[PDB]
């Protein structure tokens, strides 16, 4: 039911290098649809889903103008954290940001997000009331206090409930059908020798979208579920995903086992076994 | 501050000896984002290895997909070698066509 | 559209 827009931004210190690398990447429903990168020859926000190709040159310039601003924001915060943490210059440091809004089932704002991370650790987050902050540690206090005193939260609150909400609607209108799309898994089972009378039957799911899936091995009243070997879901690199489930098995008694595949795409669940 | 790269090495399509294919090295759960990923054909670095743009996940950790065109055979071996600040020595993962 | 941050850290 829900839907969301989110922006992921990173800034990385570069030793001496008067400027740090800055990256921003936007997601609608976990799909990447815009990206801005400091290191580009001519850096600007750049479409990364088909449906962003409509937005005229007015939009890309404004969104680019914004990144220019964020760059400085991060160049400075990055420098302020050095001090909070007693870190010197000539080091590599990372600042990351996650921000955006969630729409509920009945197309109203369900909650807002603004999280920060320093060196890969939670640093500071706006709470759900979008007025008050959670700071991760002592050092985060120095920022919590400063932000409380500036009432910085009011500004994010406005974005989260205003602009964020309205643009998500806008993109969801331009990319509705594209986002709902399914690619159904294509399955098959392989047979590999293992040792004295054991065998490996692995069950492949290939070519599917989105990543979320479920693979199950059964004898009958499907038992074991301790010994099943699993791989994390992996991107084929073409837009599709992959995944596999294996079990170790007595020889001859080969066909009492049955892999089962489950995915939004499927007209019906997949059912298969060796051969 | 530092997290250890997970590595997966696997073909884009199920391999057939002789049939061109894409081989993937997929690296996840790392921080900091600086990383060097090599891919090897029999202990030789492969040049023209493509990298994706970097992303991070909701746990702030980064992931990236490096890949290259390859043509499987009986005898050749492929591997992915990753060098990362969070690891004293570069980690090498072999490709296994069964996995 | 992206957001521009306010107060720095």
């Amino acid at each position: 039911g829900p839907h969301s827009m989110r922006y992921f931004e990173t800034a990385v210190s570069r030793p001496g290098l008067e400027e740090p690398r800055y990256i921003s990447v936007g997601y609608v429903d976990n799909k990447e649809f815009v990206r801005f990168d400091s290191d580009a020859e001519n850096p600007r926000y750049e479409p990364r889903a088909p449906w962003m190709e409509q937005e005229g040159p007015e939009y890309w310039e404004r969104e680019t103008q914004k990144a220019k601003g964020q760059e400085q924001w991060f160049r400075v915060s990055l420098r302020n954290l050095l001090g909070y943490y007693n870190q010197s210059a000539g080091g590599s440091h990372t600042l990351q940001q996650m921000s955006g809004c969630d729409l509920g089932s009945d197309w109203r704002l369900l909650r807002g997000y603004l999280q920060f991370a320093y060196e890969g650790r939670d640093y500071i987050a706006l709470n759900e009331d979008l007025k008050t902050w959670t700071a991760a540690d002592m050092a985060a206090q120095i920022t919590r206090r400063k932000w409380e005193q500036s009432g910085a939260a009011e500004h994010y609150k406005a974005y989260l409930e205003g602009e964020c909400v309205e643009w998500l609607h806008r993109y969801l209108k331009n990319g509705n059908a594209t986002l709902l799309r399914t690619d159904s898994p294509k399955a098959h089972v392989t047979h590999h020798p293992r040792s004295k009378g054991e065998v490996t039957l692995r069950c492949w799911a290939l070519g599917f979208y989105p990543a979320d899936i479920t693979l199950t091995w059964q004898l009958n009243g499907e038992e074991l579920t301790q010994d099943m070997e699993l791989v994390e879901t992996r991107p084929a690199g073409d837009g599709t995903f992959q995944k596999w489930a294996s079990v170790v098995v007595p020889l001859g008694k080969e066909q009492n086992y049955t892999c089962r595949v489950y995915h939004e795409g499927l007209p019906e669940p997949l059912t298969l076994r060796w051969e | 501050i530092q997290k250890t790269p997970q590595i997966q090495v696997y073909s884009r399509h199920p391999p057939e000896n002789g049939k061109p294919n894409i081989l993937n090295c997929y690296v996840t759960q790392f921080h900091p984002p600086h990383i060097e990923i090599q891919m090897l054909k029999n202990g030789k670095k492969i040049p023209k290895v493509e990298m994706s743009d970097m992303s991070f996940s909701k746990d702030w950790s980064f992931y990236i997909l490096a890949h290259t065109e390859f043509t499987p055979t009986e005898t050749d071996t492929y591997a992915c070698r990753v060098k990362h600040d969070s690891m004293a020595e570069p980690k090498t993962v072999y490709w296994d066509r069964d996995m | 559209a992206s957001n521009e941050n306010a107060e720095t850290m």
